[PDB]
């Protein structure tokens, strides 16, 4: 009504979050076209 | 280590079904890098060869 409020700056309250994994171990990304995936580990132990 | 060069070896090899280190638990070898060895290979006993 007649209060004459003047606004100052507003603090954001940022939330800290850093991956440290997707850019340290998961540097590669693959899309899908199928519904599942296969992972192959070839054990090489020659005598 | 002054004059002698120090190394630590951990190579392994696979016997019939399992792996094992080449060296036993605790071995210490005084050697010289300039010592000459021999990679000698005999004649291939093969008629085709």
């Amino acid at each position: 009504m007649y209060t004459t409020a003047q606004l100052l700056a507003a603090n954001e309250q940022k939330f800290k979050f850093d991956p440290l994994f997707l850019r340290l171990f998961f540097r590669e990304s693959y899309p899908f076209t199928t519904e599942k995936v296969y992972l192959s580990q070839i054990p090489g132990l020659v005598n | 280590y002054g004059d002698v060069a120090i190394v630590v070896y951990s190579g392994q090899y696979v016997e019939n079904g399992v792996k094992k280190n080449f060296l036993p638990d605790n071995t210490m070898v005084l050697g010289n890098t300039q010592a000459r060895g021999l990679r000698t290979y005999g004649c291939i006993q093969d008629a085709d060869a």
